[PDB]
């Protein structure tokens, strides 16, 4: 079940999990997906139609679906990897 | 001061941070009201 992402930095991605787990294992594919650097399991947390999700608790218990979207987040730090300009490897065109 | 001493409560912060000044609370009450908007909820402030 492809369920939709979104962060507190307005960041949006997909997590493909199974809705027969709980949410302690969507939690595990969103550490899994984002690395533990990102989004480790005792840091992030879970929350959909304005309530945070029991780890302990199913997936079907609040009726998540793949078009909509959950959000996540994680405490204390704010650090991501930012890109850089590529185009450094050659920084010159053919024109 | 001599003056009426009332103010407007007309004006507000627009456009929040990128959580450099909430709590871990106001952190989580964004968000809540993300996920609660695309529940279909329409921006309203019944988190239930």
């Amino acid at each position: 079940m492809q369920v939709t992402l979104k962060t507190l930095q307005q960041q949006t991605f997909k997590i493909d999990i199974d809705p027969e787990e709980t949410v302690k294992a969507l939690k595990e594919k969103i550490e899994s997906e984002k690395g533990k650097d990102a989004f480790p399991v005792a840091g992030q947390k879970l929350i959909y139609a304005g309530k945070i999700l029991n780890d302990d608790t199913a997936l079907k218990e609040y009726k998540i679906d793949e078009k909509n979207f959950v959000v996540v987040m994680v405490t204390k730090p704010k650090a991501v990897s930012t890109p850089a300009p590529a185009t450094l490897e050659h920084h010159h065109h053919h024109h | 001061g001599s003056h009426m001493t009332i103010s407007q409560q007309e004006f507000g912060r627009t456009g929040l941070p990128d959580l450099s000044s909430m709590t871990e609370e106001e952190q989580i009450a964004y968000a809540m009201q993300m996920s609660l908007q695309g529940a279909e909820f329409g921006q309203a402030e019944s988190a239930d």
